[PDB]
């Protein structure tokens, strides 16, 4: 002998929510700008030699 | 040259012999800056970028 059991309407499961994400783009390396170092080096010598 | 000439006319005669190396080296340094030198942004192909 067993106890009776009637299955009711199923209870609500927790809802899943998708998400679409687009990644950021990496930074770009700064191109190599360059100073005319030798020019200012001759300068302080000339003004000094005077 | 006027500065050297002015001192010579005054009679100091300090630039005689090796003393003359000071005016000589200076005149060379000035020449390097005014004739070759370096260009601005209008001359993009500076040696380090090319």
């Amino acid at each position: 002998m067993k106890r009776g059991f009637a299955r009711p309407t199923p209870e609500k499961p927790p809802v899943i929510k998708p998400e679409n994400i687009v990644l950021s783009t990496p930074l770009s390396i700064p191109p190599p700008e360059g100073k005319p170092w030798w020019l200012i080096v001759v300068g302080v010598v000339v003004v000094g030699l005077l | 040259g006027g500065m050297v000439a002015m001192v010579f006319a005054s009679g100091s005669h300090v630039f005689g012999g090796i003393g003359s190396i000071f005016p000589l080296f200076m005149m060379v340094g000035i020449m390097m800056m005014m004739f070759r030198g370096m260009g601005g942004g209008q001359q993009q192909m500076s040696r380090p970028k090319l």
